[PDB]
């Protein structure tokens, strides 16, 4: 509570099909209801009658403030690669007897994100830039060093690569192999599942017809999804507040 | 000197082509006015001769150690020999209608002579050791403008510039074989004045224009009658060929003509011969545009007026009609020889 946040709806592979975009906050020991998502329960249209099973999850025992689960930290998927649950991570919790559910995600500085330099890029490194070079789009090559582009160096090779615009396509929506805040609707995400994701393609030709290679089986779960979450936070690149020892800008 | 196709006589020497020497000491200018081919110091830039040669030179190539210059006579139809050191004519070598072009294998133990006659099709091949012509290889279509040689040697490529013709080609030579291995067209191409090699030989770039032959002539605008273009093709089997466009929207770089490659692959040099001045690509954001594009993506880009802008590094003021450029080896100076200024722009390059 009192921090700034928004959520994703998920789909059965763990990526988000919309996002609510704006910033929303509690209070301490408040909590809030919505009849949907942007429904307009809170704009423009009445609640709806909703007799909800998660309204029996919410406070349930007397001697709790609140009965409901702490946001998991992990998730577990099946041999398929489809959503098997929640998993809880390493923070958890003086204490009281409050609350019926265990203590997770209060510890700021535990509080977990992906970073394209300390997660994305090792695994490029290890399962892609041998295949990708300038011969072969996206270059992924080059490891963590810096590409100076208009006098100014920012970010590696990869990422220059990955997050590179599309012609005719809206910069807001995507680019080439990524679009953010959606993982479901990136190019990249559709190749490594191999399958078509969503009902927004990315472009006219995706799957060559011609000296095509299946990349479903060059990552493992973990990695891969570490992707999708890296593209749905909005793929950026330094997502550590501050100055960090990690690579990047510097003059 | 006489003014070209006319009995009119100038005393002006009116270059028509530039080369420099390998050791990067010497510049060679030939006078197709003059009849005769001018001698520059590169450290002075200063003018330490003027070697007479046969009519009409357009084209010269030196030899890898220096000590010849293989000077193009068009109208003499014939090629003389250079001693450059002692500043003097040592034979005429005599080739197919109007030689066009020349270049000195790697082992510099051959030269090869594009003639460029409009109802000939042959590239003469010389003997260093002999200074004679030894056979001659048939194209396949007429009119080959000038050749080029992979840095590995192995292979040669001629741009067939062919009167008449929408659809103008460029063939492929294996060096030791001798013959015609694949003939690639350029659909829509004519005027087609150079063939440069990349330093790694994976690519040739080809300045061209493309014509709309089968529009009405209406406007200017557009590109409606004449748009101009450097080709990027790729020399691998079955290679991509990608027309390229060289103009902005309301600004074009009319008839481009010569080119000087980076000796490291970074730069491209076009002599714009309408437009005066001296246009420079980035090569690498050009052969980046080239692989991460399929072929229909290419050719829709071609007419993209915006596109140059993408690997556009400048245009450089020129004296008028430069019609041929050459690199210092160290790639740091680029040289253009302008006709009708009859003079020599020197230009100080991005490379550092
Ligand atoms: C050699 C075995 C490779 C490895 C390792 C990786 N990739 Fe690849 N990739 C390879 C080829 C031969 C191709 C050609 C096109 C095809 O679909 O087969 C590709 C293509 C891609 C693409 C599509 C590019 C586009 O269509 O514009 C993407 C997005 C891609 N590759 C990504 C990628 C990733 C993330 C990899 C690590 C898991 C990876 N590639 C490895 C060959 C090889
Ligand atoms: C699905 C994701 C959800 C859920 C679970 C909730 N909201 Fe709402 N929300 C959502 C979208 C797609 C948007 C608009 C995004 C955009 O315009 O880019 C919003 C927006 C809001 C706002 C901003 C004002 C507005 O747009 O009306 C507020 C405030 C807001 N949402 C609040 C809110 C509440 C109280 C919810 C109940 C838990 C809630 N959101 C859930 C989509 C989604
Ligand atoms: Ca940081
Ligand atoms: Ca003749
Ligand atoms: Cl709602
Ligand atoms: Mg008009």
């Amino acid at each position: 509570s009192d921090v700034p946040y928004y959520m994703q709806i998920l789909d059965d592979k763990g990526m988000s099909v919309q996002t609510a975009l704006t910033w929303a906050y509690l209070r301490p020991y408040h909590g809030r209801i919505c009849s949907g998502c942007h429904y307009g329960s809170y704009r423009g249209r009445a609640f709806k009658n909703i007799h909800a099973k998660a309204l029996y999850n919410w406070w349930y025992d007397d001697r709790s403030h609140y009965d409901s689960p702490f946001a998991f930290r992990y998730l577990k998927f099946d041999n398929d690669g489809n959503y098997k649950g929640v998993k809880h991570g390493e923070d958890v919790v003086g204490p009281s007897g409050t609350t019926s559910q265990p203590v997770e995600g209060l510890t700021l500085d535990k509080q977990r994100t992906v970073d394209f330099r300390r997660d994305i890029q090792p695994i490029l490194d290890a399962k892609c830039a041998m295949c990708h070079d300038s011969n072969n789009p996206p270059n992924l090559g080059g490891g963590l060093e810096l590409v100076s582009v208009d006098g100014i160096a920012a970010y590696s090779r990869a990422y220059n690569s990955l997050l590179e615009p599309q012609r005719g396509k809206d910069p807001n929506i995507g680019g080439k192999y990524v679009n953010p805040s959606a993982a479901i609707n990136s190019l990249l995400v559709w190749r490594l599942y191999e399958a078509e994701l969503s009902a927004n393609a990315p472009r006219e030709k995706i799957f060559p017809i011609e000296g095509r290679l299946l990349h479903n089986k060059f990552l493992t779960q973990d990695e891969r999804y570490a992707i999708v979450e890296w593209i749905d936070l909005g793929a950026q690149w330094d997502n550590i507040p501050g100055p960090d020892f990690y690579p990047g800008y510097l003059v | 000197g006489y003014i070209q196709g006319t009995h009119v006589k100038t005393d002006l020497p009116g270059p028509f082509h530039i080369t420099m020497s390998p050791d990067g000491s010497t510049l060679f200018i030939s006078n197709q006015s003059g009849h005769s081919v001018t001698f520059v110091d590169a450290r002075t830039q200063k003018v330490t001769g003027e070697v007479a040669v046969r009519v009409q030179p357009e084209a010269s190539a030196v030899t890898p150690d220096g000590a010849f210059l293989y000077v193009c006579n068009a109208e003499s139809d014939s090629v003389s020999v250079v001693d450059i050191q002692r500043k003097q004519e040592i034979k005429e070598i005599k080739v197919g209608d109007w030689p066009s072009g020349i270049k000195i294998s790697p082992d510099g133990k051959t030269a090869y002579v594009a003639c460029s006659g409009c109802m000939w099709n042959a590239i003469d091949v010389i003997d260093t050791g002999r200074m004679e012509k030894v056979r001659s290889i048939y194209t396949s279509d007429y009119g080959p403008r000038m050749v080029e040689i992979s840095p590995d040697g192995k292979t040669l490529v001629a741009i067939l510039d062919t009167v008449g013709s929408i659809n103008r080609s460029v063939d492929f030579i294996d060096i030791a074989s001798g013959r015609v291995v694949e003939n690639r067209v350029i659909h829509e191409s004519s005027n087609l004045r150079d063939v440069v090699y990349t330093p790694d030989g994976k690519y040739i770039a080809v300045t061209h224009q493309t014509p709309k032959n089968w529009l009405p002539v209406c406007e200017a605008e557009n590109g409606q009658v004449f748009t101009n273009n450097v080709t990027i093709i790729e020399t691998k089997a079955g290679g991509k060929v990608a027309r390229l466009p060289l103009d902005d929207l309301n600004n074009y770089d009319g008839n481009p003509y010569g080119m000087a490659m980076d000796p490291k692959g970074k730069y491209l040099y076009i002599g714009v011969r309408g437009m005066h001045r001296v246009t420079i690509l980035d090569m690498d954001k050009v052969l980046g545009l080239v692989r991460s594009s399929t072929q229909e993506e290419l050719d829709y880009l071609r007419d993209d007026l915006g596109l140059v802008r993408d690997y556009l590094v400048a245009r450089v003021p020129t004296g008028l009609g430069p019609s041929s450029v050459c690199l210092s080896p160290d790639g740091k100076f680029c040289y253009a020889a302008n006709y009708f200024s009859n003079n020599v722009t020197v230009i100080r390059t991005a490379v550092d």
